[PDB]
């Protein structure tokens, strides 16, 4: 899994 | 500053992996930001460097790391609390020129971000209208 900036903190 | 070294080791360390950068890795960085909090200055200041001075395959996970510091940060502190999104205003403009010198076809992954940023108002409008209209000057 990659970050993605749509996922929550 | 034994925070800030542990914070520039998580930082530095994304060189020793393959865009994209898991969220594994994106946390640990993140975390060691914010247990940094007390050199937030140090921290962004460590950040902008690694976004001037990377290879540009680095240059969107910098601003993935702008990111994941800011949203951690105010969801951890507070909205209004959070010192991290004043303080990368700052040097903003600095930072997209930047990071705008990264392969063409991360362009669109910057832009992303900053829609992002404006529709869940992470930053002041005002700051990210200039970014956006950086993005568009560079199609044109
Ligand atoms: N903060």
């Amino acid at each position: 899994p990659s970050y993605s900036p749509t996922s929550p903190s | 500053m034994e925070a800030v070294k542990t914070f520039n080791s998580e930082l530095y360390s994304l060189n020793d992996y393959k865009p994209p950068i898991s969220k594994a890795k994106m946390t640990q960085i993140t975390k060691a930001a914010i247990k940094a909090i007390k050199f937030y200055k140090h921290v962004v200041q460590s950040v902008e460097k690694f976004i001037q001075k990377c290879k540009p395959e680095y240059k969107v996970p910098g601003l993935y790391v702008i990111d994941s510091i800011v949203r951690q940060s105010r969801h951890q502190f507070g909205q209004e609390k959070d010192v991290f999104a004043p303080r990368f205003s700052n040097n903003i403009i600095s930072t997209f020129q930047n990071l705008y010198r990264c392969p063409g076809d991360d362009k669109s992954k910057i832009v992303r971000v900053l829609n992002l940023w404006q529709k869940n108002n992470v930053f002041k409008s005002e700051i990210i209208q200039p970014l956006l209209d950086m993005a568009a000057a560079l199609e044109h």
